[PDB]
């Protein structure tokens, strides 16, 4: 493993740890799905 | 020596008595609202309790003193560790809310027992160091006052003391803090009421212990009764005010 | 177009918001992108009674019973209020009169529609065309099932 | 169980039952503690203390 593995893996770290963090970071968000019928006032709702 | 050993028996026997009744009932909403976990490692540790008598009341060793030396703190650090995982996981999960549905770390049924038992290992890790520096022995002390019957004694019952009781007192406080934070918790999940006059009536029992410690230097069976009277109270307030 | 996302943010609380109703396609295919989700938001025409409320029930009652939805939450918006106290009047609530009679009718044949009463529940709401106290509910709800789903992963509850 | 002024009632209830507490546990350690003096007085005034810092903390606080 010369240098372009070594390159090769301080790469993978630093992606691992942005994709942590987002994740991390992205967890707390909550999440409401929107349903009903159409005509319904959900335009009035959502304003 | 008859008085402490039928207390100690009766304790030993209302202990078996409540942990079957919640083992029959295991499955019902309120033993959940509780840990069941932490709750057989409280019980167990109220057996100790009970179960330290016997070992005061053997006749000195050279493994007898190293039970003197160990069960004696091991017994309450194991009820007040329990305690504090089981009041703290409560708190962080009322409190994780503010952050925003995030699940808390480590509060698996099985992180709380690793957590329990490395706050129980801490103290036996100062016992046993404590335990190597003074050897246990079993001599025999007699006084300047030549009648004393010889009396047969351990050698250095004081060597660990003071390291066993500050490690002790600090689970205590935290204890207390612990049960104060949850106290606007719902009816189910809320103990800081039990939790206070536990502490309470402990720390009184103890100072209540002291003078009569001291006046009674001489006749050491008296002594050793109100110790073994002490620690068997001691096990029966936490008994009663938690599982009643 | 597609799906229409909203950002809100209140009590330094952060909520996505997902429009998903005008995809027109087959819903069964793709339902199932949204497991997990905290809150299902419903919306029901109080005076577009006379049946589109028939419809309106019966799409209810498939939410509910969806595989992927056990043990989900879903928040109930009453709306058209204003106007349906009126309308009583001209066309009665059989089609006891009565603003309350109506209201506690159509709520209970609503919320009698869950067989896993345990699993999940029913918040319900009526709202009007003007109110600021709709996220105050809506954050007082989506706090309460998160504490409730935190204490059942645990086994507390 | 009556909610008066904050619900002072089972306050009260606290305070009763922590003096009831206090007195049990210091009246024999008198008779006990006959023998010496010098103990005797220093129960006596941190029992008198604890005392008056039950009611103090209980009711008050
Ligand atoms: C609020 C705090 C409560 C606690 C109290 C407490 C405690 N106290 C007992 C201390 C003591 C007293 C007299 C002795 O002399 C008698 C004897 N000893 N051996 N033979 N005779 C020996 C020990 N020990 C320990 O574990 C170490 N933990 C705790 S937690």
């Amino acid at each position: 493993l010369s240098a372009e593995d070594k390159a090769a893996v301080e790469r993978s770290k630093m992606i691992d740890r942005n994709l942590r963090e987002d994740g991390e970071k992205a967890a707390r968000e909550v999440k409401l799905l929107l349903l009903g019928a159409g005509e319904s006032g959900k335009s009035t709702i959502v304003k | 020596a008859v008085g402490p050993v039928t207390i100690a028996c009766l304790g030993a026997l209302a202990t078996l008595f409540v942990l079957g009744v919640f083992v029959r009932h295991n499955a019902t909403p309120v033993v959940k609202a509780s840990g069941r976990e932490l709750c057989y490692i409280l019980l167990g540790g109220v057996f100790l309790c009970y179960c330290m008598t016997f070992i005061f009341i053997a006749k000195p060793s050279t493994a007898v003193c190293t039970l003197r030396r160990l069960g004696l703190g091991t017994a309450f650090s194991v009820c007040y560790s329990a305690l504090l995982t089981k009041t703290n996981r409560i708190a962080r999960i009322f409190g994780g809310a503010r952050e925003g549905a995030q699940r808390p770390r480590f509060i698996s049924p099985a992180s709380q027992v690793a957590i329990c038992l490395a706050l129980i290992s801490g103290q036996l890790l100062i016992v046993v160091a404590w335990l190597v520096v003074e050897a246990p022995g079993t001599g025999k002390e007699t006084a300047p006052e030549r009648r004393e019957v010889v009396t047969l004694r351990c050698n250095h019952r004081d060597a660990s003391m003071l390291g066993s009781l500050a490690y002790n007192v600090l689970l205590i406080a935290l204890c207390t803090l612990y049960a104060f934070k949850t106290r606007k918790c719902p009816e189910n999940f809320n103990e800081a009421k039990f939790i206070g006059f536990t502490m309470y009536t402990t720390c009184i029992i103890w100072l209540a212990f002291l003078p009569i410690f001291y006046v009674t230097s001489s006749d050491y069976r008296v002594q050793t009764t109100t110790m073994c009277v002490s620690v068997s109270l001691s096990g029966s307030v936490v008994l009663g005010c938690l599982f009643a | 177009t597609g799906i229409v996302e909203t950002h809100f943010t209140f009590k330094d609380l952060h909520f996505k918001m997902f429009d998903v109703g005008g995809q027109r396609s087959e819903r069964k295919k793709w339902i199932h992108c949204f497991e997990g989700v905290t809150a299902i938001i419903f919306c029901v025409a109080l005076s577009d009674y006379d049946n589109r409320m028939h419809e309106s029930m019966k799409l209810f009652d498939s939410i509910c019973n969806n595989k992927w939805f056990t043990d989900t939450s879903i928040i109930l918006f009453l709306n058209k209020k204003d106007l349906f106290e009126e309308k009583i009047k001209k066309s009665p609530l059989t089609i006891s009169n009565t603003y309350e009679e109506a209201a506690a009718y159509i709520q209970c044949q609503f919320e009698d529609l869950n067989k896993r009463k345990d699993t999940k529940e029913i918040y319900t709401h009526f709202t009007c065309a003007t109110d600021t106290k709709n996220v105050q509910f809506v954050f007082d709800a989506v706090t309460d099932v998160i504490i409730k789903n935190n204490l059942k992963d645990c086994g507390l509850f």
